[PDB]
């Protein structure tokens, strides 16, 4: 029945840059409603009857919008308001919300601290090699991470995780691991993390020679 | 939804409003003859922009007290000064078709008006309240009324209102006091 | 405090039935409009249903519409969903939300409640050690093949939050879940200084408190 | 309301005002309870652009329109689906309501007539609102609900008397068959009494013959008060409306 098209499903922002959200409602609609989500956490009533603003909600937020096309706009873009934004209309049944729009801040570039981490004697014994890079408090987000195994570059045996902006600084760490089987990690010496990113002047390596150094 | 005034207040079902333009550039809504009219017969938009023109009082018949998007609706110029000669006609709107101009939007007794409903729709803008006027036969389907628009004759350039294909004439109200 | 608080959700094989409850507190339940709205793992909401005050009225979101069921109990301050028929695509955090009464935006929700719809066997997870190595040191915990999600991670017993990222987790080639959870610390902190990861897996019932050090070498 | 008096409080316990959000709820129309959860009105009143569900309520019988206020959420919106623009006529619309009132003496449906009530001339009738008491004169605080006993005209008769002083040819029909004639110069319903109903007694009993639907002007010579029929769309009713 009446049908959300929200736009733009990702942004990244200065800190006092203005911010416009978009939905669009497949057929007309007297007011728009929207909420705002933090990673991890519930929803929260945001703005409601298109312009006004739920209780806490500060000023620098705003709703505009007819027919079939409404807005939210942040006036000078805060830290605090890193989260996704969701439209919902209360047209008739069945409701439904817009894909929601990421918002994330930008900041000034920061290198990755990289650490590699052997697997644990423990693990060997499980018959598997668990090898851990760690890329610590990094912007932007673009980095790449390269394995190499006695020079020979890896593919298709790693993993990839990314933590959300940190809430004290923006920044973001990344976790690569190698996932190998204890004879063809024992078939090996040097492991190496080669790292990529706009905060080096020049890709780093973090290496360990197999077992007892 | 309900048509808006220029103060955001709904427009009353048989209320007095000025028809301004959405452009400081034109007046608003008035009378004059046209060609070998010997009265003020056709509906015009003025030039000079400080002429806020003839109140217009704008009605549906249902009963209800405002006026509503997709209504059907008459208009109907409130009194104003004429000629000794022109006292009594009526001013009624109607939409009178084989015309040089096309469908054209006149006063006076019609006989040949064509059978009909005119209706208001909001022109998109945000936060100014902004309409265009549609003609509508009877039984038509909105694809088959006709958006009242501007045709500026070619001898005097009176700017007529007529049923066009191209730009609508787009309006705000000023309620009369 | 108004509150609601959702429960019930948990694994179930695909086919299979489930019972949420949310329990209201701190308003007269009674008086309104309550809704439930879904959120897959990394993806948006999705309304489910709506229940009236009185329960004669009741609306379901096409896809849901038949095998879901809206109820509630004003006498126990509870809304519950029937869910049948259970398929993978309902894997979600359910959330329980009330209808503001004076403008009908969803001014309170619960916490949500996961619902994983899958034929894959619980397992509690293995834990191993990132051992560290002036300056700043980093050394974490390896949480290798548990299933479904979450895992929880804390340091020190919850006294140890300074510099701790714990990774969201990642589906393997197995169909188990794996992650890590990390901390700087001084260097000089090391060998003196005790840093134990608390690894909490509630899916299994499964408690792992992990010692990192640093080894011989 | 045009001519006729103050409702007493204990008469038209059908009688509905709707409710549109703004800088206050605002009465547009009318409407009638025909079942514990059902609002019967005119189309107008919430068609062609339907409102969302969230800017509409539902007030039920109140003495003094404002004062009193208990507002009632609606599940749903139902506009005749042939009403359009250009054509005056079906001219009629529902409302469910989340929840059935509890109905009382003082707050109760109106039983809706069998398909063969024609309602002929000669009927006693009446049509109750909150409307305007004159062509362009409101009704003034506190706002009393209103009543006037209309006399029916025959539609064929009533058909005549529109085409008196108008364009339109005797060819096309004004008043149709879903359509209903009732009022007189001094008798009439008027802006603001849209939806609204019009009821007769019949055998003891008071039947829904009309909707306020439309006419010109007020209470004006040749030009009774229009109403939909509500024989005419009993079917339609009865697709949603438990019998």
């Amino acid at each position: 029945d009446i049908q959300m098209t929200q736009s733009p499903s990702s942004l990244s922002a200065s800190v006092g840059d203005r911010v416009t959200i978009t939905c669009s409602a497949s057929s007309s609609v007297t007011y728009m409603y929207w909420y705002q989500q933090k990673p991890g956490k519930s929803p929260k009533p945001w703005i409601y009857r298109t312009s006004d603003l739920a209780s806490g909600v500060p000023s620098r937020f705003s709703g505009s919008g007819s027919g079939t096309d409404f807005t939210l706009t942040i006036s000078s873009l805060q830290p605090e308001d890193f989260a996704t934004y969701y439209c919902q209309h209360y047209h008739s049944y069945p409701l439904t919300f817009g894909q929601g729009t990421k918002v994330e801040i930008k900041r000034t570039v920061a290198a990755p601290s990289v650490f590699i981490f052997p697997p644990s004697d423990e693990q060997l014994k499980s018959g598997t090699a668990s090898v851990v890079c760690l890329l610590n408090n990094f912007y932007p987000r673009e980095a790449k991470v390269q394995w190499k195994v006695d020079n020979a570059l890896q593919s298709g045996n790693s993993q990839e995780s990314v933590t959300e902006q940190d809430s004290k600084d923006s920044t973001y760490s990344l976790s690569s691991t190698l996932t190998l089987s204890k004879a063809d990690y024992e078939k090996h010496k040097v492991y190496a993390c080669e790292v990529t990113h706009q905060g080096l002047s020049s890709p780093v390596t973090k290496s360990f020679n197999r077992g007892e150094c | 939804d309900f048509v808006l005034d220029n103060e955001g207040n709904p427009l009353e079902n048989g209320g007095t409003y000025y028809i301004l333009s959405d452009i400081t550039a034109f007046g608003g809504i008035r009378a004059a003859p046209t060609g070998n009219e010997r009265c003020p017969l056709t509906v015009v938009q003025s030039r000079n922009e400080l002429d806020k023109g003839i109140g217009t009082i704008i009605s549906s018949p249902y009963r209800i007290r405002f006026i509503a998007e997709g209504h059907p609706l008459s208009l109907k110029f409130d009194s104003f000064a004429v000629i000794m000669l022109c006292v009594g006609i009526p001013t009624e709107w109607s939409v009178v078709e084989d015309l040089p101009e096309g469908p054209a939007v006149k006063i006076g007794e019609n006989k040949d008006a064509m059978d009909g409903w005119f209706r208001l729709e909001r022109v998109s803008d945000d936060e100014f309240n902004n309409y265009k006027l549609v003609f509508c036969p009877q039984q038509a389907e909105d694809d088959k009324c006709g958006d009242i628009g501007i045709s500026i004759d070619h001898d005097d350039g009176t700017r007529r209102l007529v049923v066009s294909k191209n730009k609508p004439l787009v309006v705000q109200f000023q309620k009369l006091d | 405090e108004v509150q609601l608080v959702e429960s019930g959700g948990g694994l179930v094989q695909p086919g299979g039935s489930l019972r949420l409850s949310c329990a209201a507190s701190g308003f007269t339940f009674s008086d309104y409009g309550m809704v439930w709205v879904r959120q897959a793992p990394g993806k948006g909401l999705e309304w489910v249903a709506f229940i009236s005050s009185g329960s004669s009225t009741v609306y379901y979101a096409d896809t849901m519409k038949g095998r879901f069921t809206i109820s509630r109990d004003n006498s126990k301050n509870t809304l519950y969903l029937q869910m049948n028929s259970l398929r993978a695509e309902d894997t979600a955090v359910y959330y329980c939300t009330r209808r503001n009464y004076d403008d009908w935006y969803f001014d309170v929700w619960g916490q949500g409640t996961l619902v994983t719809v899958s034929s894959a066997s619980t397992k509690g997870p293995s834990v191993f050690p990132l051992a560290p190595s002036g300056g700043t040191a980093a050394l974490g915990c390896l949480v290798k093949d548990y299933f479904p999600e979450p895992v929880t991670v804390s340091w020190n017993s919850g006294a140890l939050t300074s510099g701790v990222h714990t990774f969201p987790a990642v589906l393997q080639s197995s169909g188990l879940y794996s992650l890590s959870s990390v901390v700087t610390v001084p260097s000089s902190s090391l060998g003196t200084q005790t840093y134990i990861c608390n690894v909490n897996h509630k899916p299994s019932n499964t408690k792992v408190d992990k010692k990192v050090e640093p080894k011989s070498c | 309301i045009v001519g006729g008096q103050e409702a007493p409080r204990s008469k038209w316990p059908w009688q509905v005002s709707l409710r549109v959000h703004g800088p206050y709820w605002m009465h547009f129309c009318g409407g009638s309870l025909i079942h514990p959860q059902w609002v019967l009105t005119a189309a107008h009143c919430v068609g062609p652009d339907v409102k969302d569900l969230a800017a509409l309520r539902v007030q039920l019988r109140e003495q003094h329109l404002y004062y009193q206020d208990q507002l009632l959420p609606v599940s749903r919106i139902i506009v005749h689906p042939q009403f359009y623009t250009a054509q005056i006529g079906a001219d009629i619309a529902l409302l469910e309501l989340e929840e059935p009132v509890n109905v009382s003496s003082h707050v109760h449906t109106v039983t809706l007539p069998p398909a063969s009530e024609t309602f002929p001339p000669g009927m006693p009738c009446w049509v109750t609102g909150w409307g305007d008491v004159d062509n362009d004169e409101r009704l003034p605080p506190p706002f009393p609900l209103k009543q006037v006993k209309v006399p029916i005209m025959e539609n064929h008769i009533c058909d005549a008397k529109y085409h008196l002083g108008a364009y339109t040819g005797d060819d096309v029909r004004i008043v149709r068959d879903d359509m209903l004639c009732a009022g007189n110069t001094r008798r009439d319903s008027c802006q603001g009494d849209s939806g609204g109903p019009l009821v007769c007694k019949v055998n003891g009993t008071w039947l829904q013959a009309g909707v306020v639907s439309w006419g010109e002007g007020c209470a004006q010579p040749n030009r009774p008060g229009i109403y939909t029929r509500v024989t005419y769309y009993l079917d339609w009713i009865h697709h949603y409306v438990p019998k």
